[PDB]
RNA sequence: GGUUGCGGCCAUAUCUACCAGAAAGCACCGUUUCCCGUCCGAUCAACUGUAGUUAAGCUGGUAAGAGCCUGACCGAGUAGUGUAGUGGGUGACCAUACGCGAAACUCAGGUGCUGCAAUCU
RNA sequence: GGAGAACAGAAAUCUCCAGUAGAACAAAAGGGUAAAAGCCCCCUUGAUUUUGAUUUUCAGUGUGAAUACAAACCAUGAAAG
RNA sequence: AGAGGUUCCGGGGUCACCUUGACCUAUUCUCAAACUUUAAAUAUGUAAGAAGUCCUUGUUACUUAAUUGAACGUGGACAU
C-alpha cells in the first residue's frame, strides 16, 4: 500500500517542545579517552600534592 | 540503492583548494596544542589518516587530549532534542587554533591593563564592549561641496 | 619554452627550496615534527652539509618564524686547530663534528659531564647516560639531500659528534669498515679514516707510482713539508686542540657591515620606477616609429 | 669565447636492436662487450606488437654507453665506415648526432665464431662543461640559453676536427 | 648590501627573451688508490682546493612581456537572494517595500618579504 | 609531443629537449598524491599480542568499517620517524 | 563563424602551381544536475571570562639536555 515514506515535518517542533539541551559542562571532566601515560602520572602527581598539602597543614 | 558511507557527499569539501595542493607546510606540525585550547576543524584531504567525519568540518571544539600526532577535540553534536559530547581523535593536519579565542585573550589582557590603569588613577573605566551606537549631531559644511545632483534617468536601451 | 597562459595560470610552484633543490620537505616533516605531548620541546638536528671547499655542521631547532641555530661549526676554522689541508675530507668531517659537539656541550653547560670518547679507537660507541645525572644532549642527524653510502663522510660528522659527547642516535653500518658480506664493522679501518689514513696511504702511493700526480695533488703538503705519516699526529693534536677550547672565536671581519653594505651597493642594479619605465616605453615608441 | 664554452662528448651510446631474445642477442652482447670493454645492458620491449615478433619484457635489444677518450676512439672507428660523411639530418635539434653502421667491420676482431653480421647505431651526446647542473641531485637547475648545444654548434664542431662534411652524397 | 647553511609564508617568489655581477661565498671544474655505486667515476662515493673558469648554475636588472598578487564610488548597489502585501500579469514572469550583496570585466599599483647563524672591499 | 639514430616503418630499442600530472595507484565513481601515495630495487611480516577509549550508520544498541593512544614484541632506516 | 601559418602528414593539378582537409596561432557566437578560477543571500560552528586573569612556587613513576614543560595545586592580588 503506497503511502508517505519519510518526512522531517514536525521534528524540529517536537525537538523544541522540551528545548534543545546543552550537555551541562562540569568542572573536573572525566579522564575517559585522555592519554593513559598522562593519567598514570596525574594520579601520582595528585597523590603527592595532597600528601604535601597535608604535611604542610596538619 | 542509497549510499551513506563515511566520505559520501564529500566531493568538493575534502578537495584541495586550487593551487594549494601537495605537501602540508611545516607550521601545521610546529603549532602547539594544549588541553583546553579551542580549535577549528577543517579536514586536509591529502592526509587520510585521522580525518574527521564530514559532520565535523567547520565545527569548533575544545581540546581534551593530546597524543603523539593528534589531539582529541570535544564537539557538541545536536542529536534529536539534545546535544551530545563527541570526542574526536584528529591528527593535527585537520586542526588549527581558533582566532576568535586568540583575540578574546588579547581582549582579556587589554581589559586587565585598562583596569590597572584606572586603579593607577581614581576614575572608573567602563570596560564592556558596546554596540554600534546611533550617530551624533553633525554640521555638514557646503564650502566646496554645494549639493548638486539631478533627477532619475530616462529609459534608453543600449543593447 | 613559450608556455601558454593557461599553463602559467594553473601552474602551482613548489615551495621555494624544493624549487631551489635544497630542502627535502618529505624528510623535513619527519625530522622536525615533535610529539605533541612533548609540547614546546625543540627537536635538534645536526645539519651536516658539504659544499666544495667547506663542511658545515649546525645544531638547528625549528620555530614558525624560522629555524634557530644553537651552535654551528665550520671546517674552515679547523686551521686554528691545526688542520690546514683537505678541509672537506672524511677526517675534517670528523673534526668538525667533534668541534660542534664540544662547542654545544660547553654552551649548554654539559661538557664536564659527557666527555665522550676521549681515546679514539674507531669503535661503534654510542653516548650513554650518566646515572642520576642529566641525560646526554639528543641530536638527530640531518644529511639533507645527499645519499647514504657506506663510508660517506656525513657519517664522519656523525661519528665525530657522537664521540664529542652528544647522544646522536645511529647504527654502525654506514661507517667505513662495514662489510656487506658479514654484519660486522672494521674498527681499525674506521680509525684510519678518522685520522686520515686513507689520505696518507694515497700520499705514500702517489709518490711511489708517479711524482707528477703527487705534485698536482698534495702540492700544499710539499709546500710546508707535511710528511705523509704525520697526518695521524696532526688530526690527533687537532682533536685535543678542539677539546681544550671549542669556544668559537669569530673573525675580526677587518671592516664593518656598514662599509660592507656601502661598498657592495655600488654593484647592485637598482630597479627602475614608473616614470622612467614609461619614459623608456614612450621613447621606444618614438624611436621605433619615427618614420625610421 | 670561453674555455668552458667548449663542445665535448659526454657519451657515445652504441645500440643493437635484435627483435628476439636468447642466442642471437647473447652474440649481440658479446660484440658490444669486446668492442667497448664494458659489459652492455639489455633492453626489454615496452609492449607487444606481434608483427615485429616481440613480446612484453622480452629483452629485445642491447646497448652500451662509453664516456671519456674511449668514446672518441670508437668515433673514428665508426666514421671510417661512413667515409667521414654525414648528412643534413643525423644531427638533432638539441645538438646531438648519430649514425648507423654495419658489419662492425674489422677493428679489434676476437676469435670470431659463426656469429653473423651485426649492424649497430652510434649516438653521440654533446654538451659543454657545466652540464652537471641538470644531472646533480642537489640544486638541479637548467642550462641557460647561451650554453645549450644546438645543431649549428655541433655541425660546426663536426665540420671542424674530424675534418668531415655533411649533406654531401 | 652581497653570499652561504638551515628555513617561515609558499609565484609580488613562477615562466619566456636578453643583459650585468667588484669582493667573498657558491658553483662548474681536476683525480680515481681507498669507502661506495654504476652498462658508463655522467649521477652517487672518495681525494685534492691543486690545473682552470665566471661560460653555465646562482643573484640582480630590463620588457607599453605571459602569469601571479593587491586595491578601486571599475562594472555594480548590477546579477542573485532573505523578508512583505487580498501587489501587477491569463501565464511566463515582473515591479515595489525592508535587508544582504557577488562574479567576469575595466583601470591603477606591484613583481618577493623575512627569521637564526656564519662570512665578505 | 618534438628532433635525431642500419635493418626500423605509423608503431621494436637507443639519445636529447619540452612536459603541474594531461600517467599510475587491483576493481565503480569521487577525493588525494611528483626527490610521492606512481616506477624500479633492498630488507621484511605490524595482515602479530592484550585491554580500554573514540568516530560513522546509532536507540547514541548490535554488526561492519575506521581513528588516536597505552603495555609488549618486532620490521625498516644512518636516523628522525 | 570566418582570418594568418607550404606538406609523399595519400589535396587529384610543377613529373613547385586558382581548384589545400585536418592541425597550429590570434580572434568569434552560444552553453553544463553529475564542469570550473571565482562566488553570495538564507541557513550554520565557536568565543564574549570567577571553573576567569596575573604573580610566586608545590607534586609527579609523564616529559625535557636541564623543575624544561605538561596537568593539578598552595599562597597573594583583581568583585560600580
Ligand atoms: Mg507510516
Ligand atoms: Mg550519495
Ligand atoms: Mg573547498
Ligand atoms: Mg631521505
Ligand atoms: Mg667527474
Ligand atoms: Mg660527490
Ligand atoms: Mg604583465
Ligand atoms: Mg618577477
Ligand atoms: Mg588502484
Ligand atoms: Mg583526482
Ligand atoms: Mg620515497
Ligand atoms: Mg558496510
Ligand atoms: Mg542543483
Amino acid at each position: 500500500a503506497k503511502s508517505k515514506n519519510h518526512t522531517a515535518h514536525n521534528q524540529t517542533r517536537k525537538a523544541h517542545r522540551n528545548g534543545i539541551k546543552k550537555p551541562k559542562t562540569y568542572k573536573y571532566p572525566s579522564l575517559k579517552g585522555v592519554d593513559p601515560k598522562f593519567r598514570r602520572n596525574h594520579k601520582h602527581a595528585l597523590h603527592g600534592t595532597a600528601k604535601a598539602l597535608a604535611a604542610a597543614k596538619k | 540503492g542509497k549510499s551513506h558511507g563515511y566520505r559520501s557527499r564529500t566531493r568538493y569539501m575534502f578537495q584541495r583548494d586550487f593551487r594549494k595542493h601537495g605537501a602540508v607546510h611545516l607550521s601545521t606540525y610546529l603549532k602547539v596544542y594544549k588541553v583546553g585550547d579551542i580549535v577549528d576543524i577543517k579536514a586536509n584531504g591529502s592526509i587520510q589518516k585521522g580525518m574527521p567525519h564530514k559532520f565535523y568540518q567547520g565545527k569548533t571544539g575544545v581540546v581534551y587530549n593530546v597524543t603523539k600526532s593528534s589531539v582529541g577535540v570535544i564537539i557538541n553534536k545536536m542529536v534529536g532534542n539534545r546535544y551530545l559530547e563527541k570526542r574526536l581523535n584528529l591528527r593535527v593536519e585537520h586542526i588549527k587554533h581558533s582566532k576568535c579565542r586568540q583575540e578574546f585573550l588579547e581582549r582579556v589582557k587589554a581589559n586587565a591593563a585598562k583596569r590597572a590603569e584606572a586603579k593607577a588613577q581614581g576614575v572608573a573605566v567602563q570596560l564592556k564592549r558596546q554596540p554600534a551606537q546611533p550617530r551624533e549631531s553633525r554640521i555638514v559644511s557646503t564650502e566646496g561641496n554645494v549639493p548638486q545632483t539631478l533627477a532619475p534617468v530616462p529609459y534608453e536601451t543600449f543593447i | 619554452d613559450a608556455k601558454s597562459s593557461a599553463y602559467s595560470s594553473r601552474f602551482q610552484t613548489p615551495f621555494r627550496r624544493r624549487r631551489e633543490g635544497k630542502t627535502d620537505y618529505y624528510q623535513r616533516k619527519r625530522l622536525v615534527t615533535q610529539h605533541k605531548a612533548k609540547y614546546n620541546t625543540p627537536k635538534y638536528r645536526l645539519v651536516v652539509r658539504f659544499t666544495n671547499k667547506d663542511i658545515i655542521c649546525q645544531i638547528i631547532s625549528s620555530t614558525i618564524t624560522g629555524d634557530v641555530v644553537l651552535a654551528a661549526a665550520y671546517s674552515h676554522e679547523l686551521p686554528r686547530y691545526g688542520i690546514t689541508h683537505g678541509l672537506t675530507n672524511w677526517a675534517a668531517a670528523y673534526a668538525t663534528g667533534l668541534l660542534i659537539a664540544r662547542r654545544t656541550l660547553q654552551k649548554l653547560g654539559l661538557d664536564e659531564t659527557y666527555k665522550g670518547v676521549e681515546e679514539v679507537e674507531g669503535e661503534y660507541e654510542l653516548t650513554e647516560a650518566v646515572e642520576d645525572g642529566p641525560r646526554p644532549f639528543k641530536v638527530f642527524l640531518d644529511i639533507g639531500l645527499q645519499r647514504t653510502t657506506t663510508g660517506a663522510r656525513v657519517f664522519g660528522a656523525l661519528k665525530g659528534a657522537s664521540d664529542g659527547g652528544l647522544y646522536v642516535p645511529h647504527s654502525e653500518n654506514r661507517f667505513p669498515g662495514w662489510d656487506f658480506e658479514t654484519e660486522e664493522i672494521d674498527p681499525e679501518l674506521l680509525r684510519s679514516y678518522i685520522f686520515g689514513g686513507h689520505v696518507s696511504q694515497y700520499m705514500e702511493e702517489l709518490a711511489d707510482d708517479d711524482e707528477e700526480r703527487f705534485s698536482e695533488l698534495f702540492k700544499g703538503y710539499l709546500a710546508d713539508d707535511i710528511d705523509a705519516d704525520s697526518l695521524e699526529d696532526i688530526y690527533t693534536s687537532a682533536h685535543e686542540a678542539i677539546r681544550a677550547d671549542p669556544a668559537f672565536k669569530p673573525t675580526e671581519k677587518k671592516f664593518t657591515k656598514e662599509q660592507y653594505a656601502a661598498e657592495s651597493k655600488k654593484y647592485r642594479q637598482t630597479k627602475l620606477s614608473k616614470e622612467e619605465r614609461a619614459a623608456r616605453v614612450a621613447a621606444k615608441i618614438a624611436a621605433l616609429a619615427g618614420q625610421q | 669565447q670561453n674555455p668552458m664554452r667548449d663542445l665535448k662528448i659526454e657519451k657515445l651510446v652504441l645500440n643493437i636492436s635484435v627483435g628476439e631474445s636468447g642466442d642471437r642477442l647473447t652474440r649481440a652482447s658479446k660484440v658490444l662487450e669486446q668492442l667497448s670493454g664494458q659489459t652492455p645492458v639489455q633492453s626489454k620491449a615496452r609492449y607487444t606488437v606481434r608483427t615485429f615478433g616481440i613480446r612484453r619484457n622480452e629483452k629485445i635489444a642491447v646497448h652500451v654507453t662509453v664516456r671519456g677518450p674511449k668514446a672518441e676512439e670508437i668515433l673514428e672507428r665508426g666514421l671510417k665506415v661512413k667515409e667521414y660523411q654525414l648528412r643534413d639530418r643525423n644531427f638533432s635539434a638539441t645538438g646531438n648526432f648519430g649514425f648507423g653502421i654495419d658489419e662492425h667491420i674489422d677493428l679489434g676482431i676476437k676469435y670470431d665464431p659463426s656469429i653473423g653480421i651485426f649492424g649497430m647505431d652510434f649516438y653521440v651526446v654533446m654538451n659543454r662543461p657545466g652540464a652537471r647542473v641538470t644531472r646533480r641531485k642537489r640544486c638541479k637547475g637548467t642550462v641557460g640559453n647561451s650554453h645549450k648545444t644546438t645543431k649549428e654548434d655541433t655541425v660546426s664542431w663536426f665540420k671542424q676536427k674530424y675534418d668531415a662534411d655533411v649533406l654531401d652524397k
